[PDB]
């Protein structure tokens, strides 16, 4: 069995610049290009999810000590206190309980006092209101696009220059040009890697912003089931 | 999967090109083994090219010679070559005396030319009687087929001007290439032997051409690694 | 004709790790991986596929014995199996029996009991209040798109590792490019049996996916046409 | 030059086995279980379709005699006859007509009866009410996509059988040499035609199954129009 | 081996639509991808600026707004959303006309502060402004277009590589030199028009989602200004 | 600079039939249905675009010449001009006209007569009821798929039957295996043109009918224009 | 929905990985083809490897059947070279008669017994290409009635070939005994002093080691064509 070498899976990163002079710079410029777009990516991704697992938090943590019947004295002194976080907002946390504190009816039977729903509460705490740019964003779903699609330019600019080197003819020296198909061969298994990089990050970005989803709306339903709970 | 498809096809490109090269360098190395193998059989294409050479250069000259055995022997007929009944000397009627120089000419043209003596191992001139036992001193046939053989060998010796004497050339190995042969009656090309015209067959002068043999570094060397 | 050993295509996962040094190392550790996230997002499609099925199996229990008869005095003997099962969840199959009992009316025959709907059982029992969490997804119907890329990734390693082990220039000995083909040869193997099993898990899940929500929506429909069917 | 017979192209399916231990033992059984799949996507196909055709093809049945003056007088026949065969039925044809009914609002031109819908009758005869399991179902539209992969399947498990037994390296001689390409061409045997079969079949139940959708949305209008044309 | 990234630009001088050579070949393909991207550039810049325009005027036309106008505004306004729309029952004036006429009149206090009764969230928001931008299937399409151009120059460039690649008996050194020289101009049409075809690609599919998050900016800007403005 | 011959591009169909007996007979072949399907469908779509057309053209000749004040002593005009194109037909625009009129209600403005709509025009005149099988039509979006499934199985086809009759093995003799290899490379050429002309047209006709949709939904956008201009 | 993956374009890598292999067969062909030149070379150097073992097995048992029997043979040119010394085997100064003790006689005849028995064992002949009895003289010119060395030498060949054709009785005589072909395997001829073993010809020992029979074998060439 033959013994294979994976060390040149990991490009050389200290030289790089944005003027490569050989195939090897290039491929590590291209596979440093889609690290760099897979990073801020992720950033984008994740500081903008935790700021909609803030906004749920920050609300549980106003619920949870609260039992089945304790939520008419509630139903206002947790009103104040969201005034104090709502300001300055556009549609945040704050004003989102604004626009459903205010539609709960109450009624009156007898000795029953309690509050109630006059409709489910499906179009106001949901992904829409809570995760407005993530879920539904199509620029996040194009990353893992934009991600192979720049490892694939990275390989075909390697193959094409490698190309381009070559001296080439049925009239030019036999020995010529079997050093120019050696240098192609050669130089082809180090602009291919920046396809196999474009792809696995391409493919971890991919499972990770469907994580991150699956995860916001864990919440999310999470959160409806103290809303339906406290909240008939 | 369109971008699977197009990277995939960027390298059938590229082991198309390494698989055509591969096949130009193992072509190549082809015609070398097989140029190789060509240069073994060198040897005995130079002796059937001495053979020739020494046939058509004498039939120019309306002298008759056989090339017989496999292209290995220059036969001398006695039609072209006779001996006196029962002697080693040829018949002063001074033209079979000039019938034998341009034999020996022509013997000197074809090894010398593209130096074919470096592809011959021993010549042999070989004597050869007819079946009729004769005293001749006691030696017999024996002694009359060798003796007629040495009488050919000296003639070509000292009476053709060749610049690279008979008697000076080598062989492959850097030997002296020439010996002498006589076999009686035990050699006869004519078997029934009963008329005169069958009899003559046998009264021949055979020029035996030996080549060298390839050794094993030739064949070792012929894998061309 | 040849025989053929199907062996061949199996990798050997007693020596697995993530440094190889062989291309059987290599192709059974991408095997492994990709039968690895095969094994973990059946295990979680199942695992929210199964809490659907119980979920709806819970009610076909609970509606096997009745008749067009006896639905009248089975109002209240199903509304205690119901309420010990919905202890605090919010949206599951015990509060929707809790939300459906609201809207059911009495015909006014007076003698005799009967009972009607004034809405369709579609908006109480359907993939969107069952099943929304299997249905769309998004992560799910991601995961062929992730088995398929780990077995192209593969391919292309095992490919320029073959690229990596050609001898070629003028002056190579015969037994030199041989070697050089060999490990094409060898870097094909990896290429093909990464691939194999990457196109072949994938097109399971997709397969087993598909089938689970065909089976999910037999199931509502049961729901559909037996609560439909007692419950006019 | 070379002559070709296209009959070159059928497996041959007496020797059938599901331990294939030939070339194309292997390619039969390959081309036979794509074959099935096909057969049973077609069943499953069908048997959808068909119940789609029934329900559409008899309440047009029911409605050829009627022209516009003659609805009054036929109009509460038609719910008795809706009734006739919706026996349970919670989604079925009949129950179609049963909840159009109670929407075709009265109005008086002069002296008539005429009927008039307050909503348009694709509102409930189209694809959803109709033919819903057939043209968003998830499973028929892959259908294409896994025998499409069936045969890829068939040419990385054929090109590895075929390079698994390409013997190179020193000291292999000429015979066993010989054996290893033709264990390659086998396999390449078992991949082309693979292939061949995995996507003809592929295209056809792509046509077939696309072919059915337009024939039974243009039953879908027919039925709109009639309807429209009988209940302005 | 030094490489100049130079050598991936083509010589458009000499084009045709009959190319005799591999270079003009891949050339053609290349201006046919790149003109195709800056139509498709135009026409999603086009069809932008109209959206953005409609979102323009209800900022550009309220310069003069404070806070103290909420009423003698309202009517105003109304003509002034018709002087645009000229007879047209629809566009950005329809959208004012449907929430100019669902706004009840109440009454609190001396002063005429007026509220709503639904959000002006459904009203002006995407799928209404610009759904010939975002739901276009032509569009959507263009970046795999653009690659697709790509892989047919890699299927006839792989096309013409085999085209004089002739193997087997009777085949010299020098034929399948040649027959080397075909698959290398085959090769580079291949690597060209695909680097050209994807890369085009991803910049149409990241300009054209950069102009449908600008659009949400100006429909969410729109709609934090009536929000504090029309409570 | 070497030239390139494209003209070995297009195949030569003088000897077409449905029984090829050489590779290059069977690569014409398919190129030719590849052709054919390509234009059926275009021949259909731009059949199937041009009536669209010409019958929204009816329609903007006739509302041409109308303005606001124009319209209100105009419309029984076009009432007749519609029953003039529709002589009973159900289909047409001209039935679209007509059921368009009763949705016109009359208001009071001032003394004048002006006349408004209840509806929209985008009831009446959309690519449901304009261009129906031109814009939704998911067979028509398959062609694409089918013209690159039919040009790849022309190449499948073509390797498969380079392959299928070649004696190989150990008995067989070098020269004889030489000859069988170096057809099958030859012949490669031959099989891959039809995936060449599947590919181009499959592109060709996707971006043709993407721009179709376009142009009749601009011409759709254009009738309700003028329509709801001089009908608010 | 109407828009559906392109589920075809998969089948395109399925196609350029068929593709991929055959183009590997292309060059494994070659592969096929220098490796049969390499057997075919290999095959004659084993064949000749096995001709060149059979001479020297010929060689070491006629010295071996002879050293028994007081014989003393030498094996020298590489063992190639059966010779024969003036010690073993002396002529009578100037003639290519032997002397008459009727025991020099009985020598000659158990060296052409051992070497008939040493040929005719194993089927050894037919790795054989010919077998040269070789006579040989020191430099110094002599008349011997006008044939000088060149006589002599060759006499005194065909003396001792004489000798094992009549007084020895091997079953196949050693004059009919073929090569690997149907040739006759034996050749008898004299060189006079034209292939000397000693040059400087100085004292009478140097010079007596040039007056020898030699019995030269060569084997058969391999036939590289297979
Ligand atoms: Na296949
Ligand atoms: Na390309």
């Amino acid at each position: 069995e033959r013994q294979i070498e994976l060390s040149w899976l990991l490009p050389d990163f200290s030289h790089l610049s944005f003027h490569p002079q050989t195939g090897t710079a290039l491929s590590s410029l291209f596979v440093a290009i889609t690290l760099t777009v897979t990073l801020l990516f992720i950033a984008y991704l994740l500081y903008k999810s935790i700021d909609v697992v803030l906004k749920i938090n920050w609300l549980q943590k106003a619920l949870e000590p609260l039992e089945r019947k304790d939520v008419a004295q509630k139903k206002e002194v947790l009103y104040q206190l969201a005034k104090s976080k709502s300001k300055g907002k556009s549609k945040g946390i704050g004003f989102l309980w604004m626009e459903f504190d205010e539609t709960l009816v109450e009624v009156r039977k007898g000795d029953q006092i309690e509050i109630r729903n006059t409709l489910d509460a499906g179009h106001f705490f949901n992904t829409y209101t809570l995760a407005n740019s993530v879920t539904e964003n199509r620029l996040i779903a194009a990353v893992p696009g934009f991600l192979t699609a720049l490892g694939v330019i990275g390989t075909f600019m390697g193959l094409q220059l490698g190309l381009a080197d070559l001296k080439l003819g049925a009239g030019v020296d036999v020995t010529t040009m079997q050093d120019g198909v050696a240098g192609v061969v050669n130089g082809a298994k180090i602009a291919f890697l920046t396809s196999v990089w474009g792809v696995a990050l391409s493919v971890f970005f991919n499972f990770f912003e469907k994580l991150c989803e699956q995860f916001i709306r864990s919440k999310i339903r999470e959160l409806e089931d103290k809303v339906d709970f406290l909240f008939p | 999967w369109m971008s699977f498809s197009d990277l995939m096809s960027g390298l059938l490109v590229i082991f198309i090109l390494a698989a055509v090269a591969l096949i130009i360098e193992l072509t190549q190395k082809s015609e070398q083994i097989d140029a190789s193998i060509e240069e073994l059989k060198k040897a005995e294409e130079a002796r059937r090219n001495i053979l020739i050479d020494i046939k058509e250069e004498l039939a120019k000259q309306n002298i008759h010679v056989e090339i017989v055995e496999n292209d290995t022997v220059l036969r001398i007929p006695e039609s072209t070559l006779s001996f006196e009944s029962g002697k080693d000397t040829l018949p002063e009627n001074t033209t079979v005396k000039n019938e034998v120089r341009l034999i020996g000419i022509a013997l000197h043209k074809a090894i010398t030319t593209n130096e074919r003596w470096k592809y011959l191992d021993t010549v042999f001139v070989e004597g050869h009687t007819d079946s009729n036992g004769i005293w001749y001193r006691g030696k017999g046939n024996w002694g009359l087929s060798t003796d007629r053989a040495v009488s050919i060998w000296k003639l070509w010796q000292t009476e053709i001007n060749v610049a690279p004497k008979l008697s000076v050339l080598t062989n492959y190995n850097g030997q002296l290439l020439f010996s002498v042969s006589g076999y009686a009656d035990t050699r006869r090309v004519d078997l029934q032997e009963t008329t005169e015209e069958q009899r003559a067959r046998n009264r021949r002068i055979d020029i035996r051409f030996t080549v060298k043999k390839p050794k094993i570094e030739d064949y070792e060397k012929a894998k061309n690694v």
